[PDB]
DNA sequence: TGTTAGTTGGGGGGTGACTGTTAAAAGTGCATACCGCCAAAAGATAGGCC
DNA sequence: GGCCTATCTCCCAGCGGTATGCACTTTTAACAGTCACCCCCCAACTAACA
């Protein structure tokens, strides 16, 4: 029901199968260890053989792609100008989702902010395991009630955490700005 | 919060070993190289060197010093440009970043050459940083290229500056001893800055401190024979001073230095004011409103561009960053609004522009660097002690030319910068085109602005078709131009090179340095083959070009003002509506089927712009005294470098200029006054000189009451051929003889001498053609002889006798024939031949007259210059066989592959700019893509038509020069003012006798030499001495060595001629 | 370089297309070349009046041998049709005619446009620059001068298959789709009447009937095939918006379009017109993303009339006579 | 000076990553052939082709 | 060498836009056990943009 590749079968590499396909063997006749040693010793097993096998799985993924022709041929027939359109769409689509989701890995893999906790937030830290409830959203509901109950008394030491918190994450940033344009994203610095 | 804590703790210290093993890891991946990341400070065979001894870091840096550590592209000489920016923008980070950037990669390694390792060694040999300069030597071995004198150089620099152990110094120059590295090299010849050669003098005094560079005193003379009289310490010698003391010309420099650091002048314009309101107000606030909101957006545009192209330059990436960086924002958007300003309603295409902005950022950036350097202080000291000789109540201790004190003093190199590769220039101009266009933004609807909020842009991009071709070209909103002509502008915008100076101007002392004081001005205006004549000026011997400086200098320091009596009428008829006739432009709106009707008005809207701006600029000028430059094309002629408001021109141009310094009239001037009066009327033309005086003498009263009312009067000053003068001339008489003593008269006027035609006398000359040097004036007599009535003569016959064949062109011509248009023709046919194009000016006389039919016109010139062609070999004996074999010699020149190329008798050379088509290169972009013709390309060959039809006018224009330069200098040692001012000598009205005996004894000793056999002695040596091919050789040789015989006329006589020049 | 019919089969279908049998055989047919010979003799002998054209004076005693009966039905006379009102300035050769004086001579008067035909014209085109001559046609036919200052006159010449098929171009096979195609498939009605290969016709130059045999075989080497072109004018051509002082700007139009061919339709709206483009393409009709090349020639004279009708701005176009 | 939007914490879910062979998409910067005829004078000459 | 063919004023002035082909870099989706995205109002912040 997709014009993308995915609802289709699309055919393996044969190479890429074998490949594929010895990762499981390997991990059955060492269980529980690492795939890092796995795949080097499928990789020096690959560079050891000869290249008759390398031909007849060549031969064998000619065939796979000349069926995979085929396969484009009648889809093509059964596409329409609106379908490839639509296609187009979902490809600029997938595209947009890959860039947010790698630039999302590298503000957090890297050094990010991560801002102060306020009040509330330092009292939801706190006091949501103390507060019952069948749901997780009741909970936080009654600390919200709760919190919006507390005096002003108590939230001064509260206050006094955001702040101190406010304080230490405002070093840190200085620290991450100097830090980072000795890494050198210059993206990432404030705009003025 | 102790268990959250300690979590953010563990997170933290992950961070710091990721950004540890970041710093650690080599940036050998292309996904971090695809985010912008921190500046770069540290195969087989090209890492054997760096592999180990980077790796284990030298505890003491002075060792692994230089040897102990033992046609481009057109894509290579943007890197150099880029590398040789960054050393002027203080920014050798980058460039050090990115040649690391181009060395890691195998594919951007090979375009790297020595001179761009060498731009950052020099950058890093200031401000000591030995370990950089290590680093860039371990990558030159590297690559494998041996490394020159620059690096020694910058190497001494660094150690120099830093001041370390003078051993190390001393084993540093044990080696480069053995090699052929000469240590005086460094200092000469090596295009290096004074502080560096004082640090490597700084180095190698501690070295050895007995090394003493040569002085080389005396500078040589010229010693030739034409100019061995001008240059010889045995004479009596009387030179001009100007009249102005010391103080004034003091004061005038730094009004000329305050003039040429901003790079516009503000005028007053002439045009009638419109103080009623009539809601020009309106338009001017709403031009305020919208040239302030253009300014943000273009200084907005202008950093987002900026902060673009710097992430561009990291990644590894060519951009245009440093050179955006070479000027402040304020100036560039205050250029870009200037240019906009000045936008003409009909458009300009975009390569002009795109051209224009990338010229004019060169020059301010020119400007900027010497104020940012000590240069200007040194020149203002050099002027003030200049000065001395060129103003009266300072005396010298000995009598010298401008040129000779300017040097004998101590003089400032004023080293200035080589000009960036054409690439370069023409995408920085397109970009800043692109950021104009992309920039400003305009209302749709102006006269109800709350009707409608749909925003436009100010400027489009449109195609003109012609022929098969297209020319993409910037067209205003026509609305904004309504808006601009409504309302009304009181001020005009000149540059600085475009208004005449105000200080003497600079002396000639190179083809570089010259007239401008900041601004930089070249000896030669050609465009076409720019280079080849430079690097023939270059290349020539110092002592060659002494005469052509000198006299270029001696017509740079005359000293002008302006007539405001005469200006005064001019503008009152330019006010009003004006006379046509005279040469006042009238104005668009009173001229008025619908096609003529719009061109007749675009036609006049054409030219009263430009008599507005010469009227403003001459109202500025209006009580000043100015000085205007010089400088020559390829042939030797010489002209102003002002724009338009030169001294050549119309009538109405040369009224208004007169001298500033007078001499008394003397017993003879007034005379000579009364005789050039005669002369610009226009009549007594075939009359001896005692006729014209005595007519004169008759027509007093006349021009007396021309003199008072010029305008209520008899209006007798119309009817001259020239009116204007004629006008200046009769004030200048009436004046004359209205003072108590006719002598003691200081009279300010011009007096003009000229041949009738130069080309003819100098082909007589050669030939020594006696009906040649009968017909023009050689030859003494008491009467006048006139060529133009001979060719006349000549042509009425032979169409006379064509039109009983029933031709239509000769039978159409019938009492058509006159005077001026057979001078036009013999114009074009003598002069300017190369290519006819007077043959336009040919067709507007024949048009001018209203009893031709016109549309006759365009097959009637094509006839007229063929007779008059015909005629001038009818005539004249020598001009045909001397044409015969320059043109022969052309054509076997050019077909052997090579340009003309001669010598004149003063030592200038000359080359000639005609050469075929050239590989035009495109760059693409976002607007339009854009072409362009390479120069200087190899594969350009000779153009064997205009190499042919150019040899023969060019020679006698070089003659011309020649004459010229040697009256100069040979009038200036007897204390006299000289001008030229086209084919006429001008010389105040005392003077006229002697520079009339000059003017002929040069004449004679020019034309004494073997002018023709000299060529046929250097062009066989220079062209046809060669034995990759003899079989043209072989052929050409004999016709190189065939001069015509000279005939039989006494060239002596000349000297007693007294209608030679008149 | 030229060429004429000169054989008796061809001659005769050829006269008998020419003339049809409901139309007036006194209709004046205006032949534009008659050579030597041959075709004119036909059309004598089918019925119809003659006037001769011919550019040679080399001719002129042969085609003046014909017609010895004084009715007057051959009529020979000496210019050029297609230097007719040269444009150029310069004296009138007595190849070069004007319009006026010749139909002046003939004794044809003017018709108004919303009325049946004048007159009607055979003849050929020449071989080398067709596009010139349609050129300077369209310029005579949009502003009514020349030949068509009276009435509404038809030509019946010939054709190259290469020039052919650059006209009557559409979308579907779009890549030869032009400007010229456009101003004569809205100028006129297009027929196809006759094709024929290129060695039937004789073939002709300056020294004389060209003699060279070896020619024929470079005739077979071009293998160029020939058409006659019926091009009858349009009543409603002239529309209220579309008359002859606005068609230079129909023309800058159609030339900037098609310029830039890939672009859209909205592209070059920004550079022609202040106005708001999509305002235009939702009005006639069409979308956004439509490009020049699949756009009929009817909806560029809506295009241009859309433009054209508004009266709310002072400024529509960016055309001025300085372009010229 | 007024308006915007994405972070800071909540949990469950699905969805994609870290270890890697395969082998072709895929992207860049050049060089070059080919459309457009926007309409338009006569004569002498030099070069190119047979 | 001899016949025939193509061209000319302003130096200014310069032409743009499509489609094809070819030496070279990068660079991704395919499989998976198991921990990162993304959500939710609460209020606050607030740098950034207009």
């Amino acid at each position: 029901s997709s014009v993308l590749a995915s609802s289709p079968k699309k055919p393996v590499s044969s190479y890429l199968r074998f490949s594929k396909e010895q990762l499981p063997i390997f991990k059955a006749q060492n269980p529980d260890a690492k795939t890092t040693e796995l795949i080097r010793r499928i990789a020096q097993r690959w560079r050891e053989l000869p290249d008759s096998k390398k031909k007849i799985y060549q031969d064998a993924y000619r065939a796979e792609w000349q069926v995979y022709k085929e396969e484009i041929s009648r889809f093509k027939e059964q596409l329409t100008p609106s379908q490839i359109m639509s296609l187009e769409k979902e490809i600029m689509d997938k595209h947009l989702k890959r860039k947010a989701m790698t630039k999302k890995k590298e503000l957090t893999l890297l050094g990010k902010p991560k801002r102060p906790r306020s009040a509330y937030n330092v009292y939801v830290a706190e006091r949501f395991q103390e507060a019952k409830g069948d749901s997780p959203q009741e909970k936080l509901k009654t600390v919200k009630e709760n919190w919006k109950n507390l005096s002003d008394s108590e939230k001064e030491l509260y206050i006094q955490h955001a702040k101190e918190d406010e304080t230490r994450y405002h070093n840190e940033m200085k620290s991450w700005e100097e830090q980072m344009i000795e890494v050198g994203r210059k993206d990432l610095l404030r705009r003025t | 919060w102790a268990k959250i804590l300690e979590k953010d703790k563990r997170t933290q210290q992950m961070r710091m070993q990721r950004l540890k093993a970041k710093l650690q890891m080599p940036f050998q991946s292309g996904e971090f190289k695809a985010l912008t990341r921190r500046l770069q400070v540290e195969s087989k065979q090209m890492a054997g060197c760096l592999e180990d001894c980077t790796r284990q870091a030298p505890e003491s840096p002075w060792e692994e010093q230089l040897a102990r550590l033992l046609q481009l592209s057109g894509q290579q000489q943007r890197l150099l440009a880029f590398f040789k920016c960054c050393l002027l923008t203080d920014q050798l980070p980058l460039a050090h970043h990115l040649l690391v950037v181009h060395h890691g990669q195998r594919q951007k390694r090979k375009l790297l050459t020595l001179d761009m390792y060498n731009a950052v060694m020099l950058g890093w040999a200031r401000q000591g940083a030995f370990k950089e300069l290590v680093y860039v030597l371990f990558m030159v071995k590297d690559a494998g290229l041996t490394p020159d004198l620059l690096s020694y150089a910058a190497a001494l620099q660094c150690m120099g500056r830093q001041d370390q152990d003078a051993g190390t110094i001393e084993r540093c120059l044990e080696q480069m001893s053995q090699e052929g590295l000469k240590l005086q090299a460094l200092f000469t010849a090596v295009l290096l800055s004074e502080e560096d050669r004082a640090t490597v003098l700084k180095a190698v005094h501690k070295v050895k401190p007995t090394f003493s560079l040569p002085p080389q005193l005396p500078p040589p003379v010229n010693t030739s024979k034409l100019l061995r009289d001008v240059y010889a310490k045995d004479g009596r010698v009387s030179y001009p001073k100007l009249h102005l003391p010391l103080k004034t010309l003091q004061c005038l420099f730094e009004k000329q230095l305050h003039m040429e650091l901003a790079s516009r002048v503000c005028v007053v314009s002439v045009e009638k004011p419109t103080l009623p309101s009539k809601e020009v107000k309106h338009a001017r606030k709403t031009l305020k409103t919208l040239r302030d909101q253009w300014e943000k957006a273009l200084c907005r545009a202008l950093r987002e561009t900026k902060n673009r192209l710097e992430r561009e330059v990291y990644e590894g990436r060519f951009s245009l960053y440093p050179f955006l960086c070479l000027l402040d924002e304020r100036e560039v958007v205050r250029m870009l609004l200037q240019v906009l300003q000045a936008l003409p309603a009909q458009g300009e295409s975009f390569t002009t522009l795109a051209r224009e902005l990338s010229a004019r950022t060169f020059s301010r950036h020119v400007v900027q660097r010497q104020r940012v350097s000590g240069q200007v202080q040194a020149l203002q000291n050099h002027y003030r002690k200049y000065l001395c000789l060129l103003a009266s109540d300072a005396e010298v201790p000995e009598p010298c030319l401008p040129r000779q004190y300017w040097e004998e003093l101590g003089a400032p190199e004023a080293l200035r910068e080589q000009p960036w590769p054409l690439p370069v220039q023409m995408e920085l101009g397109k970009l800043l085109a692109e950021m104009l266009v992309q920039a400003t933004q305009m209302p749709c609807s102006l006269d109800k602005p709350h009707r409608s909020s749909r925003l436009v842009p100010v400027l489009y991009h449109v195609y003109s078709f012609r022929n098969v071709q297209q020319i993409g070209i910037l067209k205003p909103h026509p609305a904004y131009v309504q808006l601009l002509e409504k309302a009304a502008e009181p001020t005009l915008t000149f540059e600085a090179v475009d208004v005449p100076m105000l200080c003497p101007p600079l002396p000639w002392t190179s083809p570089h340095s010259g007239a401008f004081l900041l601004s930089p001005t070249k000896l030669m205006r050609t465009v076409e083959g720019a280079t080849q004549h430079q690097e023939l000026l270059e290349t020539c011997p110092p002592t060659a070009l002494h005469g052509a400086l000198d006299a270029l200098t001696q017509l740079g320091n005359c000293a002008w003002r302006v007539n405001g009596r005469v200006l005064d009428l001019v503008l009152q008829l330019f006010q009003a509506k004006g006379c046509p006739q005279l040469g006042v432009p009238a104005p668009p709106s009173e001229a008025p089927e619908l096609a003529h009707c719009q061109k007749v008005a675009r036609e006049m809207h054409s030219l009263r712009a430009e008599a507005l701006y010469r009227l403003s600029l001459a109202q500025h000028l209006r009580d000043r005294v100015f000085w205007l430059p010089h400088n020559m094309d390829f042939r030797g002629r010489t002209y102003p470098c002002p724009p338009h408001f030169n001294h050549l021109g119309s009538d109405v141009a040369r009224a208004l200029l007169e001298f500033a310094q007078g001499r008394p009239l003397g017993p003879h001037g007034l005379d000579w006054l009364k005789i050039h009066l005669v002369n610009l009327t226009g009549l007594k033309k075939r009359e001896p000189l005692r006729k014209r005086l005595a007519f004169a003498e008759e027509v007093m009263d006349d021009i007396l009451d021309s003199a008072d009312q010029p305008l209520t009067g008899r209006k007798w000053w119309m009817g001259a051929e020239e009116p204007w003068q004629t006008l200046a001339c009769c004030m200048e008489v009436a004046n004359a003889v209205r003072a108590s003593d006719p002598a003691a008269y200081v009279s300010h006027l011009p007096v003009h001498q000229d041949g009738s035609c130069n080309g003819l006398q100098h082909y007589a000359a050669l030939g020594r053609d006696s009906v040649g040097a009968a017909s023009v004036n050689l030859e003494p007599s008491d009467v006048p002889q006139d060529v133009y009535s001979g060719v006349a003569a000549q042509v009425e016959v032979f169409r006379r006798q064509d039109a009983q064949r029933g031709m239509r062109v000769a039978q159409v011509l019938e009492g058509f024939i006159t005077r001026k248009v057979v001078k036009q023709t013999v114009m074009t046919v003598v002069y300017g031949v190369t290519r006819y194009g007077g043959r336009l000016q040919i067709e507007k006389r024949l048009r001018e007259l209203s009893d031709f039919p016109q549309e006759f016109v365009w097959e009637a010139s094509h006839y007229l210059v063929r007779q008059v062609f015909k005629s001038l070999q009818e005539m004249f004996s020598g001009t045909r066989a001397i044409q015969h074999w320059l043109t022969e010699s052309a054509r076997l020149i050019s077909h052997m592959g090579s340009v003309v190329e001669w010598v004149t008798p003063l030592g200038v050379p000359v080359i000639q700019p005609y050469r075929l088509d050239s590989k035009v290169k495109q760059i693409g972009g976002g607007i339009q893509s854009i072409t362009y013709t390479h120069n200087g390309d190899i594969s350009r060959k000779p153009n064997t038509r205009k190499q042919k039809n150019g040899f023969p006018p060019n020679f006698i224009h070089s003659l011309d020069s020649s004459h010229m330069m040697l009256t100069a200098l040979h009038c200036y040692r007897k204390g006299l003012t000289f001008v030229s001012v086209h084919d006429c000598y001008w010389t105040h009205a005392a003077d006229v006798s002697v520079m009339n005996q000059v003017c002929r004894e040069q004449f004679v000793r020019l034309h004494s030499e073997p002018i023709l056999q000299d060529l046929s002695r250097f062009l066989v040596k220079r062209f046809c001495s060669e034995p990759q091919k003899i079989l043209e050789a072989s052929q050409l040789k004999e016709t190189l060595q065939a001069v015509p015989k000279p005939g039989a006329f006494d060239l002596e006589q000349v000297k007693r001629s007294t209608y030679f020049f008149s | 370089f030229k060429r004429y019919v000169t054989d008796r089969r061809l001659a005769e279908t050829l006269a008998q297309i020419y003339l049809g049998k409901p139309s007036r055989p006194p209709h004046l047919l205006l032949e534009c070349n008659p050579g030597p010979g041959i075709l004119t003799q036909a059309l004598l002998e089918a019925g119809a009046k003659v006037v001769a054209l011919e550019s040679d004076k080399t001719f002129i005693p042969h085609l003046e041998s014909l017609g010895k009966n004084l009715d007057g039905k051959l009529r020979v006379i000496h210019c050029d049709f297609f230097k007719l009102d040269p444009r150029s300035g310069g004296v009138i050769k007595p190849p070069a005619m004007s319009s006026r004086g010749l139909f002046k001579n003939l004794g044809i008067e003017a018709v108004p446009w919303t009325a049946d035909i004048p007159l009607k014209v055979v003849g050929m085109f020449p071989s080398r620059g067709e596009k010139r001559a349609l050129w300077k046609l369209a310029y005579d036919l949009y502003s009514c001068t020349s030949i068509y200052k009276f009435g509404r006159i038809e030509v019946n010449m010939f054709i190259g298959e290469k020039e052919f098929q650059k006209l009557m171009a559409d979308p579907g096979n779009p890549d030869l789709y032009h400007v010229l195609s456009v101003i004569w498939q809205l100028a006129c009605e297009i027929k196809v009447l006759h094709m024929e290969p290129w060695s039937s016709f004789d073939i002709y130059t300056r020294k004389g009937p060209l003699e060279n045999p070896k020619r024929r075989e470079l005739l077979d080497q071009l293998q160029q095939k020939l058409y006659l072109i019926q091009m009858i004018p349009r009543q409603n051509l002239f529309t209220k918006n579309l008359t002859p002082m606005n068609y230079n700007i129909f023309f800058h139009l159609l030339k900037h379009c098609f310029g830039r061919r890939s672009a859209t339709v909205i592209d070059h709206l920004r550079s022609l017109t202040p106005l708001d483009a999509r305002d235009i393409l939702m009005q006639i009709g069409k979308q956004e993303d439509e490009k020049v090349v699949n756009m009929h020639p009817q909806d560029f004279k809506t295009l241009f009339e859309t433009i054209e009708r508004s009266k709310d701005c002072a400024y529509k176009w960016l055309y001025d006579e300085t372009l010229e």
